[PDB]
RNA sequence: GUGAAGCCAGAGGAAACUCUGGUGGAGGCUCGCAGCGGUUCUGACGUGCAAAUCGAUCGUCAAAUCUGAGCAUGGGGGCGAA
RNA sequence: AACGCGGGGUUAAGGUGCCGGAGUGGACGCUCAUCAGACACCACAAAAGGCGUUAGUACAUCUUGACAGCAGGACGGUGGCCAUGGAAGUCGGAAUCCGCUAAGGACUGUGUAACAACUCACCUGCCGAAUGUACUAGCCCUGAAAAUGGAUGGCGCUCAAGC
RNA sequence: ACAACCAACUUAGAACUGGUACGGACAGGGGGAAUCUGACUGUCUAAUUAAAACAUAGCAUU
RNA sequence: GCGGGUAAACGGCGGGAGUAACUAUGACUCUCUUAAGGUAGCCAAAUGCCUCGUCAUCUAAUUAGUGACGCGCAUGAAUGGAUUAACGAGAUUCCCACUGUCCCUAUCUACUAUCUAGCGAAACCACAGCCAAGGGAACGGGCUUGGCAAAAUCAGCGGGGAA
RNA sequence: CACAGGGAUAACUGGCUUGUGGCGGCCAAGCGUUCAUAGCGACGUCGCUUUUUGAUCCUUCGAUGUCGGCUCUUCCUAUCAUACCGAAGCAGAAUUCGGUAAGCGUUGGAUUGUUCACCCACUAAUAGGGAACGUGAGCUGGGUUUAGACCGUCGUGAGACAGGUUAGUUUUACCCUACUGAUGAACUCGUCGCAAUGGUAAUUCAGCUUAGUACGAGAGGAACCGCUGAUUCAGAUAAUUGGUUUUUGCGGUUGUCCGACCGGGCAGUGCCGCGAAGCUACCAUCUGCUGGAUAAUGGCUGAACGCCUCUAAGUCAGAAUCCAU
């Protein structure tokens, strides 16, 4: 008979074989649509997650109840360190796809990176990429040229591997992360032109992204183990009297199908999944050079944007980072991958120039009622250990 | 029902008790619906500062008992925050009898209004005294 | 814990018997520990510790209360507040 | 079609596009379905309806020429008889005869304080071989709505591999 | 009529004091307005029924 | 057999038709039958079917509760009627208090489950174990036609094995 | 109460049937001021469905757990709402009928075990159904309901009642498959990729402006675009707020014990206040895209059929649809 009372179902099937992420660091499925008549440019980076914080702005959004008046807004702050571009790939189209023709390696690697090529580094002998290194002497790089005007000729799609500068983080992880970002705009030749000149160069977020823009994050949330029904579908726990356990699913399908059903709720893995969350707004791009980069202009104290006492658990963002309105995928000290949006932003909340007012330094660690140790001075005075 | 009001925590179910705030001659609501509520299994319909509920007298006047009356609720003591960030509450949850276009029974408000009643009804905001 | 008869003293009134402090220690009375029982969770367990147990919560608890040993009643018989 | 164990030949019912042994065999037609159809028993369908094919009846034109696509004419007693300030065909009703024209009625409707101009029946005239009506029954279509995903056996098949 | 010596506890009153707290753990009644029903205390289906069933005093009959 | 007594013996305790200056009902009457025709009381009650009876109250809303009403299918006097303070691990309705019963779930602790060393059963078992449709003993794991289909495994799970 | 049996034979599923129940069609006397066919609709007649109940007794009586509710998934369309269209006895507004349409939703409560129902209220709407009358090794046990008991009627009685009432044990998964997750041999080991195939997601409302304007004698009174929010759903996250406390972290405090103090033990976490970290809450915050092909319909060109005609050849647009991103 029929469902007595109409109810929708409980969680999504688009994203149904909850199961543990393949792989790690998140995995771009889609770059950016090119565009042969814009400048070449990366579509994309990749950071790391060090927490999150609070700021207020006035907000400029007409018609809006909170129009010109302050907010209170979430952030997330992503420590984001230049990365370093050691490679080339081509991609040709064919029936069955894309795929890569050959790929270009610059003279030399890091150790960061070469760790990436290794399960035991400490006990190997290093020789990752020792041969190749050769190809740059003999005959004046001919196989270089060679693969390079390959690339130029065949290649419709050009991307760049890029490896992240994880000693710069306070991370424990000395095994660097690496990537393919898409080159978009210009010829093919002009695509292979600018990965060639970014060779085993640094490259920074600024000139990746901008304030005000829309990006994506890619990243594998929050890992959970074992979980049941009641969590990882959010479904109506049963009564108290309910023998044999009320976190379940009564009834977990008919008779006449005669099987378990793959759209019911069942237990299993939680969290840990890949995740590509979208429409992110960039509020402040920082400078980590900058001794003032949490300052702003109606807030001149000189402090910068870690904590007092330091992110908890990730410890001080001591280079360039990215501010993000809300939350995003993972949790701190995670690899965030950083998108260009593949959407076309014409809402006046997505158009809108953030102006920051005030940005929260206070202590992550408790109820910090302070900005700066200074401050802390300031108020509480002269203490015992200060002599 | 309001127009433009924004999200907030909504601490008054249906079934909940609060005190008459003006001076019709009620002395409590009895809360049994709320005017924007959808419509979602097994879930209570629930209100906050400043939208309409249909409410009854349990405790006041003969003539306004064993009555369904429309009620805007004027402060409640679950805590909420605006969109300035902070979370404020009231020390009772208080609402004011009105008519379906939200014009006060009453001609007095006791006690301190929440902003959003205010904003969202001319004549509580009228009738009020410290707001928020 | 309550406080029945009986008893002491003092107040009224006219009588007769009213009242007020005490004393006393009755009741198949009462709260409640052990014992005895077994209401509910329709809890645990339900190839159990257990062919009836375990836990919490409950009924009764000075008498139609609980209990040992000896003895009697033996199958269409016994015994039965049934 | 009834039965011992074997070899060869020929058949029955049923089949010959592939699965599948044997025909993308031959002849003449019908059908296009945004639910085709293809199952003797047998595994779903009816009353009612639709411009595809055939057929039966009657009708028009037979050059004196059909339907469709066009210009022009409705003369003259005629204010006829009743009705009226006034309606001469076009308020009210019963009725429209003709001397000169291939065709024009005291008139089919329009107009109008009375009119008049205008219009129709019809035809001399442009043309040019097929036309209209109502039926009959083949195929197809609508009628034709149920619950796990799905069954001309499946694939597929349209100058069929359907009827 | 006071002084001295001896001896436990039980009750009452006051000041001060702090965390406005104090039967600080433990121990330890939820209460009220009514209806049906059996008067009450008591008893029974050990191992699905504790009840309004049985018993009871009282009443009546033989 | 006959004839008397006996209901705190078993038990029983009725139908129909008119009737009051409008009227409704029927105090009253006329009539058929029994051993006697339900008296005092009580009631949609643990006893009433129709029925969620009718009225009032309780609620925003009450097939529940209570108070009334009574031609009561089928209440009723030691087969005891009515009432009743006190008592009740008896059944029922409401109110205050209270709270995760719930909105709507979250978190913490111990012991399991889990992995390891050692020890180590039982139930059950035609053969076995992926489906869809068909037909079939009218609900197939096996048959027909299709979909398909890749070793060996661990923790859970309660759809199926008409377990 | 017992035994030997029976699916030779009833009660529940399924199977055939469809009287009955439900839902349609054809005809159209008549209604509808006028007008059969906007919309209804008699007499008659053709059907469909198996969410009614009958009829049958084919399967099961060496047992397929018998009502309802809770929970959860999916499917159907005979569409309640939402999208786009056509018609009116459609001026506007509000309605009504019909088409393509099952993508997306379809609620909170009083009484009752209910099913069914009826009220209160919200809502865009509170549509109807199937899945062994879905779902008991998922629960529960209120109903049916063995044994205890009461009443009424019936019976001489033991006892009966498809009458009322009260109390009445809900067992087992560790196997196979299915499902949810998790390893994994072989093809040297790794890094970076591609994408067959499978899944798929958003939903509805409100306010402002348009605008007291179109339309209306007047009462009254849309809409497109744009702006801002909200409901339901989904995926994350913990800056803030709230919860949680074995941080047994700090403090307070009872009893007892260590002779007193200090410092501690015990009362399975003694109790109380605060309590970071972690987890976590529409109890908190963030985020949720646009291309193609279409259906109904509206058209262009244009025959059949010298005229016409959205159609026959061809072709444009077009839905919450379909397929992709
Ligand atoms: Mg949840
Ligand atoms: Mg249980
Ligand atoms: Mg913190
Ligand atoms: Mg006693
Ligand atoms: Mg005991
Ligand atoms: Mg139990
Ligand atoms: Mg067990
Ligand atoms: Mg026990
Ligand atoms: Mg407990
Ligand atoms: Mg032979
Ligand atoms: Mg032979
Ligand atoms: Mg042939
Ligand atoms: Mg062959
Ligand atoms: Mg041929
Ligand atoms: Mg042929
Ligand atoms: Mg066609
Ligand atoms: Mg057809
Ligand atoms: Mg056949
Ligand atoms: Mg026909
Ligand atoms: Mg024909
Ligand atoms: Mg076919
Ligand atoms: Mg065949
Ligand atoms: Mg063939
Ligand atoms: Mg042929
Ligand atoms: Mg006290
Ligand atoms: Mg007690
Ligand atoms: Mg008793
Ligand atoms: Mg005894
Ligand atoms: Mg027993
Ligand atoms: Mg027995
Ligand atoms: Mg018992
Ligand atoms: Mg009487
Ligand atoms: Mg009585
Ligand atoms: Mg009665
Ligand atoms: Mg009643
Ligand atoms: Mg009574
Ligand atoms: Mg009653
Ligand atoms: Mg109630
Ligand atoms: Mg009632
Ligand atoms: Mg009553
Ligand atoms: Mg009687
Ligand atoms: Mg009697
Ligand atoms: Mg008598
Ligand atoms: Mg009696
Ligand atoms: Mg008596
Ligand atoms: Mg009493
Ligand atoms: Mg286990
Ligand atoms: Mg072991
Ligand atoms: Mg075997
Ligand atoms: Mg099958
Ligand atoms: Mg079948
Ligand atoms: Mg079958
Ligand atoms: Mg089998
Ligand atoms: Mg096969
Ligand atoms: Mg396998
Ligand atoms: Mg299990
Ligand atoms: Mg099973
Ligand atoms: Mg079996
Ligand atoms: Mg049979
Ligand atoms: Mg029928
Ligand atoms: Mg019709
Ligand atoms: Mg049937
Ligand atoms: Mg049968
Ligand atoms: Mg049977
Ligand atoms: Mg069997
Ligand atoms: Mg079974
Ligand atoms: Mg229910
Ligand atoms: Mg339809
Ligand atoms: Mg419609
Ligand atoms: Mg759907
Ligand atoms: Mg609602
Ligand atoms: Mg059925
Ligand atoms: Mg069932
Ligand atoms: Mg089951
Ligand atoms: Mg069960
Ligand atoms: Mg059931
Ligand atoms: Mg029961
Ligand atoms: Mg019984
Ligand atoms: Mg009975
Ligand atoms: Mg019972
Ligand atoms: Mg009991
Ligand atoms: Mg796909
Ligand atoms: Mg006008
Ligand atoms: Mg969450
Ligand atoms: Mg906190
Ligand atoms: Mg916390
Ligand atoms: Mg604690
Ligand atoms: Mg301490
Ligand atoms: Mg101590
Ligand atoms: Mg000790
Ligand atoms: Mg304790
Ligand atoms: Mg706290
Ligand atoms: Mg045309
Ligand atoms: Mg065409």
């Amino acid at each position: 008979s029929h469902r007595k009372y109409e109810a929708p179902r409980h969680g999504s099937l688009a994203f149904l074989p909850r199961k543990r992420a393949a792989r790690h660091r998140g995995r771009v499925k889609s770059f950016p649509k090119d565009d042969p008549k814009k400048p070449v440019h990366l579509t994309a980076a990749m950071g790391y997650k060090a927490g999150m914080t609070t700021i207020v702005r006035d907000l400029d959004r007409p018609g809006a109840k909170a129009h010109k008046k302050e907010v209170v807004e979430a952030v997330t702050i992503i420590d984001c360190p230049p990365m370093v571009v050691v490679g080339l790939v081509g991609y040709i189209e064919t029936p069955r796809g894309l795929r890569s023709l050959t790929t270009v390696w610059a003279e030399h690697l890091s150790d960061e990176v070469k760790r990436r090529f290794y399960k035991n580094w400490y006990k190997s002998k290093k020789k990752a990429f020792t041969k190749y290194a050769k190809k740059y002497a003999e005959n004046n790089g001919a196989s270089i040229t060679r693969e390079l005007e390959r690339i130029k000729k065949y290649c419709t799609v050009v991307r760049v591997l890029a490896h992240t500068q994880i000693r710069k983080t306070p991370l424990k992880q000395k095994k660097a992360h690496l990537m393919e970002i898409q080159i978009n705009g210009g010829s093919v030749a002009d695509k292979v032109e600018f990965g060639r000149s970014l060779f085993e160069k640094p490259v920074t977020i600024d000139t990746i992204f901008e304030k005000d823009e829309m990006i994506d994050v890619i990243a594998v949330t929050k890992g959970h183990g074992f979980v049941g029904v009641t969590a990882r579908w959010g479904t109506k726990k049963l009564p108290r009297k309910t023998h044999k356990g009320l976190r379940k699913v009564a009834c977990i399908g008919a008779w006449h199908p005669s099987h378990v059903q793959w759209t019911v709720a069942r237990a299993g893995q939680m969290g840990y999944h890949h995740r590509t969350s979208v429409n992110h707004k960039i509020y402040r791009i920082g400078k980590g050079d900058d001794e003032a980069n949490a300052s702003t202009e109606t807030d001149l104290t000189k402090k910068k944007i870690t904590p007092m006492g330091g992110f908890v658990r990730y410890g001080e963002v001591n280079n360039d980072y990215v501010m993000i309105k809300g939350s995003v995928p993972g949790v701190k000290k995670r690899i965030m991958t950083l998108r260009k949006s593949l959407f076309t932003h014409t809402s006046r909340k997505a158009l809108e120039k953030v102006e920051l007012k005030w940005i929260d330094t206070s202590s992550e660690f408790g109820h910090g009622a302070f900005q700066t140790a200074a401050e802390k001075k300031q108020f509480m005075g002269t203490l015992k250990k200060d002599l | 029902a309001p127009g433009g009001k924004l999200k907030m925590t909504l601490g008054l179910p249906v079934g909940a008790i609060m005190n008459c705030a003006d001076n019709s001659g009620a002395r409590n609501l009895y809360i049994i619906a709320v005017k924007g509520a959808g419509a979602r299994l097994n879930r209570l319909p629930a209100g906050g500062v400043g939208d309409m509920v249909m409410a009854t007298v349990k405790k006041g006047k003969p003539e306004l008992r064993k009555k369904v009356h429309p009620a805007v609720i004027v402060r409640q003591a679950k805590p909420w925050k605006r969109f300035d960030g902070v979370f404020l509450y009231f020390e009772d949850n208080a609402g004011v009898i009105v008519n379906p276009k939200g014009e006060m029974k009453g001609s007095a408000i006791t006690g301190p209004v929440g902003k959003e009643a205010a904003e969202l009804w001319p004549r509580i905001a009228s009738n009020a005294g410290v707001v928020m």
